[PDB]
Order: structure tokens, then C-alpha cells, then sequence
């Protein structure tokens, strides 16, 4: 994926520029499908980010999280929903099954810094939807 | 083309949900 | 498109114009209308209705609508004051008591929105007896000079005579006509 | 409990009447024009006429009254969605509701009344069931209607299965002449256009608030509709347990789900009028359009209606962005444009004579409304998450549909 | 890249600028605009709406837009301060009883963060009678000294008159041109 890659820079930058702590509307770009991020797809942005780095070891923030997840929807049509954390306190596990990617303490649940850290048991076990299945349905 | 929208590919469901 | 045609029609003459007629009753407004149509001073009754008529000087058929002054025709000058492009007041300088009523007149009208674009024309009437004033001590009087974007001239008339008809209608086409 | 339904005319005349029950005399349709008329003239008009101890409910069609006399106070809710049920069966039948259909197909309409209800309880409701049975160009009833599944007839075989949706978006917006607006509503309207093979049964998935908090996805942009209401063929018993949206697609368009909620945002166009209305000398039409809408969005066929005045005459427009056409049967100015981008300004100056004669009696101050209509938006911020399509034979779909958003209760109150 | 086409365009004028039009109902702003970009005083009815035109000076076409003063128009200035690069107020020194509401209106259109690329331009109008104040008084009431960051200058204009708008419109050109 070369836009992937090319985007993969700028999206690192803006998130190490945005600290860890205007327009109206709903325009949709024409013809471009839309749909949540697969387990498959969210294993393979897991490994990207893992691989070009930025992602593992980065203090957890709102902020960064929704560029991120703004980024990968402008870039694969992924809805910005798969990269939930679990609920804490403590190490939130990823929300979607498949990802790679989780928040971990890095020291009220508020005001613990996480830190996203990979995950390789993630995308092959559901720790989130074990610590709740009624979330998984 | 047509006015009002064009038309896009719809999922299945929601893949992230399990 | 193409304006051949009213080049054509302007060459020879095209342009009308449009005049009203607006005074207190007995002011001369008839035999004024007489005179610049015909050329003599017929006798006219009470001014019930209105009187229509078209004049034709310079190449420019200036219609004038009489209307009177009195106090049931008053108010009427309203409906003749829609599709009117001139408007000519008629003044009694031998009527000194009238003189306060026809200046409230004029300024009751002049005070109107709609008449906004024409310019004041005033023609100083009953100019045969020494009780008629000037040019100069009528237009005091009315406040001619308090007009603000107004275009008024004083001209002074004599019915009886007709003096001046001819000086009032070249200053009404000088101020309306901006041609050579 | 209407004792029989006819079709009536404009002119009184009765273009068709079927008894069901027979308690109530046909001569009664007769009284029912001149009730009408001292009604209308009176102010006392209603639908639901009464001709003494029986009622003779009347609907005002395309072009005549579907009069349904009835006798006994009977479920009147049922009766009106009988009346519009058969509205919806003969337009889908009919192409034209008027009287030149209305004395065209009279043989199949005698059937289709008959098999639609008997002894004043309808039975056939579906217009692709009544095709299937009557028709106007008979083998015995179809199973679908005795089976279960009457939303999605068995046996269809397609080519291809594309299913054409529409996100059709209705902004009303009920601004007072004050300037502040009161009633501001937007209604969802989820209709699909299935055409495949087979009676797939549709698993709905989209972003809504109750479903992500349910799943505990409540942090993104969810849609949070007020009123939601399924169509025939969805089944409730899934969406009342777990908003399980399980149901059986219709053989063609269709409404499955029609979102209605409140509306907390800014209004997509900001219009400022002026009236600058002289005592019958001259009328001033000081209209300043803003849009408030995302820039990325064009609003396609905009026009926004200013009410002139009705005497007025010889008026002359002073606009700078859109067409404006003063159209006498309307006795309005159109702003009509052909696309307003987002953010778009326009200035209008109407200038315009009034008559010298004082009006009788006035004309009151009707509302100035907008036929903005901005397709490929979605304000609401509701994303479809997916469309389960599950067939027992085993086919790959390839569904399609289209945002829409429309101008729709968007009235300004005049000053 | 290239930018010779900018430079030819440049030589003989090539820079336009922006303008907005701001103040008070019954303020000249109508009349102000219209002799800006006419030259003469037509008189206007209440701006119900908005006023846009361009007016081309210098070689620059700076627009203008109009803005009412209405309370239904005075929240209507945020949306024309979209895509403007000037602004122009318009105070009215004979109206004492609405020169807090002025100022008020002023200070609240000076706080938004969107208009701070702005440059003060404030216009003393209605200075034809007495009871106008001068171009220090109207700024010291206004507290056009106390807009830090601000780039304003006080002109006082006549309406009936207009003297003073070429002077306005030359600081302005001198604020917003950087260029010989
Ligand atoms: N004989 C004479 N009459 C004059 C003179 N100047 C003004 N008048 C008046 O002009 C009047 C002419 O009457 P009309 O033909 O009816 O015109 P009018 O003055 O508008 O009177 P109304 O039509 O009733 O409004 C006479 O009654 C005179 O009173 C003048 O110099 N000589
Ligand atoms: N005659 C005159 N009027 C002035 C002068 N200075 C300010 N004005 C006012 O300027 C107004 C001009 O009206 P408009 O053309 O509509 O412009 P405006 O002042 O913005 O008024 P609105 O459009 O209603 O907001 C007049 O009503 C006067 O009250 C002046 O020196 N002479
Ligand atoms: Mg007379
Ligand atoms: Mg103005």
C-alpha cells in the first residue's frame, strides 16, 4: 500500500506533535465503500504500524487515537471504531478482535497514562471479549 | 452518475464487532 | 440585440415625457391647461374630477393631468401621482390666506416616497394683480429653497395673459431632457 | 367497521363503490356532496363525515373523494389504513390517479376490491400478491400470503442480486419570525431497492448510539434517532431483544427503517428578509441567503420561496448568485438556483410597484420555505455498518445505496 | 515552477484586496457604499438583507459587502466575515443613546478569533452636524486605542458631503499594500 506508507509518515508526525494530554457537515466521498475494520485487516494494520514503528510504546491519548483512527478511515474506509481499548483500570485490551495493538498502564482510570504496546496474543485471543462478553454480544 | 448521492458498496456487518 | 430602430425613432424625435397638474382650485389650473394646450383662457367650472389632456412641444408629447384643490380632490392626488414622470403646482399669490393651506399641500406631497423623482416645478399663478407676489417673496413663503434634492423653479404666470409658459416648459425640458 | 367503501369524483359523480356489509343504503353517497359543500362553506369540513347514525369518512384523493360510509363505531384507525392501503395498491397498479384510469380498468378493479376485503375486514394487502393474483391483462392464490413470509415471495430468480438503498434525509426547520427556530426535526428514511434472487433475509447493521453503547462502542459518532420504526417485513422480536435488524428484503423499493429525531445543530441554510414594503408605492426585497452546510457540499435545484406580495405588480429583482422568477400562480419569488456550494452567500433586492387601491381585506403572512436539496451529506453522521445478506442456496451480493439530503419542513416564519 | 505570468500580471495591476461593510442601522452605510462606488447619495430602505459590490481604486478591486445593523442583522455578521479581508465600521456621532450599543457591537465582533487578520477600519459618519463628535472623542468612547494587535484608524465622513473617503480609502490601501 503505498498511500498506506506514504500517509504512515505525516499521520506519525502529527501524533508526536499532538500532546499525550471549524466546519460543519458530514460530506462522504463519492463511490468509496464504507465498513468496519476485519479482524484479517485490523491484524495487518497492527503489523504495519508495528513494523514502521510510532505506534508500540506511544503514550495513549484521545487525540492521537482519533487522528489515527481519522487516518486510517480517510486512508482504507475503516470505520474508527476497531481501535477501542478495553475498559480499565489497567491494560485496556484492543475492542476488535484481530488487532495487535492495546493500552497499558505506563506509571481514577481518567488520569493513568497508557501507552499502546503490541500485541500478538491479541489477534489470536479475545482477552476484551472474555473480560466482556456481554459487550461482544 | 446520479444526483442526490451515488451509490456505494455496503458490508455485511460490522467486522470490528465480532 | 440591436437598437437601430430607436436610433432611428430618436433621430427624428422619440422622446414624450410626462407632466402633472397640481394647484388649489380656482389657482388657474384649467385655464393654465388651456392655454398651454389651445392657446386661450376658457372658463372651467369647480374641478369635480380630473382633467387629462397631452401637450406636444420640441418633439415630446408631455401629457398633464389636472387635478384640483379642493378638499374632497385633495387627497386624490395620490392616485395621480402613480405613472406621472412631472408634476406642476399652481400657486395663488393674490390668496393670502390660502397661501399657508397650499404651502402645507406642497409639503404634505412633497413628503411622499413615491414622489421622489420628480422635480419641483411651481408656477407663481394669478401674476395679474398687484396682490401676487414675486418670483423670489412666493418661494420664501413655500420654502422652495428648503426642498433638498429637489429641482424647483419659479415661474411666474399670469392666467389672463399666459406670460411665461413658454420660459417654465423650456426649464421643465432642460431639467427633464439631459440631451443636446 | 365502514359499511362499503366507494370512489367518488370532483364533481360529485361516483367513480366506483363496493359494498361490504350492506347495512348502510347506497343512496346515501348522494347526501354526502351537499354536506361537503355546507362543511366547506361553513368551516365545519372533516373527513369523517356523518350522514345521521351512519358515517361517510372521506379522503381527498389525486382527484376524488375516497368516501367509506360506515354504520357502527368502528376501529376508524383501521378503516383510514384500509383507504390508504388501497390508495397505495391502485397507485401502484395505476400509474394515474384520476378519473381516466378510475373508468378504464373497472374489471380488475372489481376484483382487486373483492379480494381486498370481505364484510368490511380487509384481507389482501399486498400490491405483489394482488398482482399475482388480479390482473388487468385467474390460477388459484398464491402460498406466499398463506405462508408466513408475505414480505418476500418465494421462487425469485435474478440474473444478478443488487440491491439499490437511498439515505434519504429530511431537514425540517421551523424558524419563527423572531429568528429563533422552534420546531427543528430531521427524519431518517432507510429504503432499499432490493432486486435479487431468492427471499434473502437482510441482517441490518449501521452506527447506531443504542448499539454502540449497547456493544460498548458508544464513543463514536452514533446516531441517535428518536423514533425508529421497521418495516413489514423486519422482524420486531429481534430489534426489541437486541436491535437485531432480521428481516426478509420486499421484491423491489421498499422503506425498511425510517429514522425521526430531534435536530441540536445548525440550520443548513441561514436565509435574512427583508421587507421593505412602502404604503402601496413600492415593495423592497431585502433576501440574504448564508449557508450554513459543510463547503464539500452542493445543494443541487435550490429554491427558496419568498412570498410576494399578491397585488403587487411590475416588480424588478436585484440578486447576485440564482435565478428568481416571480410566478403568478404562486404569487411568490422563487430563488431558484441550480447548485449552491456550501458556504455560498447570496444577496437579493426586490423592487417592486404596489396599486394605488387599498386592499380589502388582508392576505395574512405565509411562511418562507426552501426547496434546497443536497445530495451525498450525511449531517445526521450515521455510517451503515453492514447488510447481513443470507441466502440457503448461496450467492454474492453486491448491495448499493445513496445519501440523500432534502429540504423538507424548512419554513421560516415571515415578519 | 515558474512565476512569470505572476510577475506580468503584477506589473500592471494584479492585487484586488477585500472590504466588509459594518455598523449601525440608519449608520450611511447604504449611502457611504453607494458613494463609494457611485458618487452620489441614494437613498436606501432598511437593510433587511445585504448589500454586495465592488469597488475598484488604485488598480485594486477591493468589494465590499454591506452589513446591517438590525438586532435579526447584527448576529449576521459572522457569516459575511467569512472569505472577507477587510472590514468596515460605521458609527453614527449623533446618536449618543446608540453609541454604547455601537461600541458593544464593536467589542463583540473585535473578540471572535476568526477576525483578528482584520485591520481596524472605523468611519465617523453622519459628521454633517453638531451633535457628531469628533475623530479622537467617537475613538476614545469607542476605546479604539485598547485593540491590541489591532491595525485602526479614525476617519470621520460626511454622508451628504462624503469628503474623507478618499483619505480612508488611502490608509487602508497603505495598511493592507505592502508594496512601492
Ligand atoms: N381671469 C383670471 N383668472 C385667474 C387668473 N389667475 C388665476 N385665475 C383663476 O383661475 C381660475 C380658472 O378656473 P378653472 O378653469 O376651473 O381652473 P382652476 O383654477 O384650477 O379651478 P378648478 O378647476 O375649480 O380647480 C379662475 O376661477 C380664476 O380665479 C388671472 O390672471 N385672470
Ligand atoms: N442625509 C444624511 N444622512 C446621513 C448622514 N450621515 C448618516 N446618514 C444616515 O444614513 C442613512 C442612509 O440609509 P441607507 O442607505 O439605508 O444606509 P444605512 O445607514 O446603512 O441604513 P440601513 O441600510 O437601513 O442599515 C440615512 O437614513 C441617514 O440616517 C448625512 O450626513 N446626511
Ligand atoms: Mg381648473
Ligand atoms: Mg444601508
Amino acid at each position: 500500500s503505498k498511500s498506506s506508507v506514504i500517509g504512515w509518515p505525516a499521520v506519525r508526525e502529527r501524533m508526536r506533535r499532538a500532546e499525550p494530554a471549524e466546519e460543519v457537515g458530514f460530506p462522504v466521498t463519492p463511490q468509496v465503500p464504507l465498513r468496519p475494520m476485519t479482524y484479517k485487516a485490523a491484524v495487518d494494520l497492527s503489523h504495519f504500524l508495528k513494523e514502521k514503528g510510532g505506534l508500540e510504546g506511544l503514550i495513549h491519548s484521545q487525540r492521537r487515537q482519533d487522528i489515527l483512527d481519522l487516518w486510517i478511515y480517510h486512508t482504507q474506509g475503516y470505520f474508527p471504531d476497531w481501535q477501542n481499548y478495553t475498559p480499565g483500570p489497567g491494560v485496556r485490551y484492543p475492542l476488535t478482535f484481530g488487532w495487535c495493538y492495546k493500552l497499558v498502564p505506563v506509571e481514577d482510570p481518567e488520569r493513568e497514562v497508557l501507552e499502546w504496546r503490541f500485541d500478538s496474543r491479541l489477534a489470536f485471543h479475545h482477552v476484551a471479549r472474555e473480560l466482556h462478553p456481554e459487550y461482544f454480544k | 452518475d446520479r444526483k442526490g448521492g451515488s451509490y456505494s458498496q455496503a458490508a455485511g456487518s460490522d467486522s470490528a464487532q465480532s | 440585440g440591436n437598437i437601430f430602430a430607436n436610433l432611428f425613432k430618436g433621430l427624428f424625435g422619440k422622446k414624450e415625457m410626462r407632466i402633472l397638474m397640481v394647484g388649489l382650485d380656482a389657482a388657474g389650473k384649467t385655464t393654465i391647461l388651456y392655454k398651454l394646450k389651445l392657446g386661450e383662457i376658457v372658463t372651467t367650472i369647480p374641478t369635480i374630477g380630473f382633467n387629462v389632456e397631452t401637450v406636444e412641444y420640441k418633439n415630446i408629447s408631455f401629457t398633464v393631468w389636472d387635478v384640483g384643490g379642493q378638499d374632497k380632490i385633495r387627497p386624490l392626488w395620490r392616485h395621480y401621482f402613480q405613472n406621472t414622470q412631472g408634476l406642476i403646482f399652481v400657486v395663488d399669490s393674490n390668496d393670502r390666506e390660502r397661501v399657508n393651506e397650499a404651502r402645507e399641500e406642497l409639503m404634505r406631497m412633497l413628503a411622499e416616497d413615491e414622489l421622489r423623482d420628480a422635480v419641483l416645478l411651481v408656477f407663481a399663478n394669478k401674476q395679474d394683480l398687484p396682490n401676487a407676489m414675486n418670483a423670489a417673496e412666493i418661494t420664501d413663503k413655500l420654502g422652495l429653497h428648503s426642498l433638498r434634492h429637489r429641482n424647483w423653479y419659479i415661474q411666474a404666470t399670469c392666467a389672463t395673459s399666459g406670460d411665461g409658459l413658454y420660459e417654465g416648459l423650456d426649464w421643465l425640458s432642460n431639467q427633464l431632457r439631459n440631451q443636446k | 367497521s365502514a359499511s362499503a367503501v366507494y370512489v367518488l369524483d370532483l364533481k360529485g359523480k361516483v367513480l366506483i363503490c363496493r359494498n361490504y356489509r350492506g347495512d348502510v343504503d347506497m343512496s346515501e353517497v348522494e347526501h354526502f356532496m351537499p354536506i361537503l359543500m355546507e362543511k366547506e362553506e361553513e368551516g365545519m369540513l372533516s373527513p369523517i363525515l356523518a350522514h345521521g347514525g351512519v358515517r361517510f369518512m372521506w379522503i381527498k384523493h389525486n382527484n376524488l373523494y375516497l368516501v367509506a360510509t360506515s354504520k357502527k363505531n368502528a376501529c376508524v384507525s383501521l378503516v383510514f389504513s384500509f383507504l390508504y392501503k388501497v390508495v397505495q395498491v391502485f397507485s401502484e397498479y395505476f400509474k394515474e390517479l384520476e378519473e381516466e384510469s378510475i373508468r378504464d380498468n373497472f374489471v380488475i378493479i372489481y376484483e382487486l376490491l373483492d379480494e381486498l376485503m370481505d364484510f368490511g375486514y380487509p384481507q389482501t394487502t399486498d400490491s405483489k400478491i394482488l398482482q399475482e393474483y388480479i390482473t388487468q391483462e385467474a390460477p388459484r392464490p398464491p402460498a406466499t400470503v398463506t405462508n408466513a413470509v408475505s414480505w418476500r415471495s418465494e421462487g425469485i430468480k435474478y440474473r444478478k442480486n443488487e440491491v439499490f438503498l437511498d439515505v434519504i434525509e429530511a431537514v425540517n426547520l421551523l424558524v419563527s419570525a423572531n429568528g429563533n427556530v422552534l420546531r427543528s426535526e430531521i427524519v431518517g428514511s432507510i429504503k432499499m431497492r432490493v432486486f435479487l434472487s431468492g427471499m434473502p433475509e437482510l441482517r441490518l447493521g449501521l452506527n447506531d448510539k443504542v448499539l454502540f453503547d449497547n456493544t460498548g462502542r458508544g464513543k463514536s459518532k452514533s446516531v441517535e434517532l428518536e423514533d425508529v420504526k421497521f418495516h413489514q417485513c423486519v422482524r420486531l422480536s429481534r430489534f426489541e431483544n437486541d436491535r437485531t435488524i432480521s428481516f426478509i428484503p420486499p421484491d423491489g423499493e421498499f422503506e425498511l427503517m425510517s429514522y425521526r429525531l430531534n435536530t441540536h445543530v445548525k440550520p443548513l441554510i441561514w436565509i435574512e428578509s427583508v421587507i421593505e414594503k412602502h404604503s402601496h408605492s413600492r415593495i423592497e426585497y431585502m433576501v440574504k441567503a448564508k449557508s450554513q452546510f459543510k463547503r464539500r457540499s452542493t445543494a443541487n435545484n435550490v429554491e427558496i420561496h419568498i412570498p410576494v406580495p399578491n397585488d403587487a405588480d411590475s416588480p424588478k429583482f436585484k440578486t447576485t448568485v440564482g435565478s428568481v422568477k416571480w410566478v403568478p400562480e404562486n404569487s411568490e419569488i422563487v430563488w431558484s438556483v441550480k447548485s449552491f456550494p456550501g458556504g455560498k452567500e447570496y444577496l437579493m433586492r426586490a423592487h417592486f410597484g404596489l396599486p394605488s387601491v387599498e386592499a380589502e381585506d388582508k392576505e395574512g403572512k405565509p411562511p418562507i420555505s426552501v426547496k434546497f436539496e443536497i445530495p451525498y451529506f450525511t449531517t445526521s453522521g450515521i455510517q451503515v455498518r453492514y447488510l447481513k445478506i443470507i441466502e440457503k442456496s448461496g450467492y454474492q451480493a453486491l448491495p448499493w445505496v445513496r445519501y440523500i439530503t432534502q429540504n423538507g419542513d424548512y419554513q421560516l416564519r415571515t415578519q
